[PDB]
């Protein structure tokens, strides 16, 4: 399974960009997809993620009502709307996706495929 | 780390057996405490087998008599399903919950797809 991100760039503070993710196969709703991110000097930490199925959502609390993550299963494609963007959030953004649940989808060992990142800059 | 090693997809012959495997490396601390399997209801997923400190429990009634889930050795809790239906074929969820030395519990589970042939 191949993962290609879209979106990202330069933006300013307080402002807003959206992030896609296509996949390739045909069992695109029985995956679990997430973005994560990562810093230079820093670990890769976990942003967002929605399941299979239902499509329930997750966010790291410091993205919290300010991303939103969704997707369009006949489109093979996961989309993150990152608003009320923060310095802090400057970093390289990648997709993932793994065949977790409920369960687990912080935890980067559970997805078994992943993007080679976007990066995202938000200058005040 | 830890995670759960299941496939993506299984297959059984109808009226047959199928074994869905469901395995992990044990982890020095972690130690088993939940093991549910689950059968995917549209939005929900529904128990269908529990194992817990009283043994193993059947949740699901037309599962009664036809499911049993490995114990003998750790790290192995795969499902095996014996006379398949063609209602039988869905997604099944091994889920495994572990706890800690100081009372922290983790969950992990994945999903495989059970389809019958013939």
């Amino acid at each position: 399974v191949q993962l290609v991100e879209s979106g990202g760039g330069l933006v300013q503070a307080g402002g807003s960009l959206r992030l896609s993710c296509a996949a390739s196969g045909r069992t695109f709703s029985s995956y679990g997809m997430g973005w994560f991110r990562q810093a230079p000097g820093k670990e890769r930490e976990f942003v967002a993620a929605i399941s299979p199925f239902g499509g329930n959502t997750y966010y790291a609390d410091s993205v919290k009502g300010r991303f939103t993550i969704s997707r369009d299963n006949a489109k093979n494609t996961v989309y993150l709307q990152m608003n009320s963007l923060k310095p802090e959030d400057t970093a390289v953004y990648y997709c993932a996706a793994g065949r977790w649940n409920r369960y687990g989808f912080e935890d980067q060992d559970n997805f078994d495929y992943w993007g080679q990142g976007t990066q995202v800059t938000v200058s005040s | 780390r830890p995670i759960l090693e299941v496939p993506e997809s299984v297959t059984g012959p109808w009226k047959g057996d199928v074994n869905l495997p469901c395995t992990y490396d044990p982890l020095q601390g972690y130690t088993q405490v939940l093991v549910k399997w689950l059968v995917q209801r549209g939005s929900d997923p529904v128990t269908i087998f529990l194992r817990d400190s009283s043994g193993d429990h059947i949740q699901q009634a037309k599962y009664q008599g036809r499911l049993h889930v490995s114990h003998k050795v750790p790290g192995d809790v795969s499902l095996q399903l014996s006379t398949l239906e063609m209602d039988d074929r869905s997604h099944y969820t091994c889920e495994v919950t572990w706890q800690t030395p100081d009372g922290n519990q983790v969950v992990r589970d994945k999903i495989t797809e059970l389809r019958v042939q013939k």
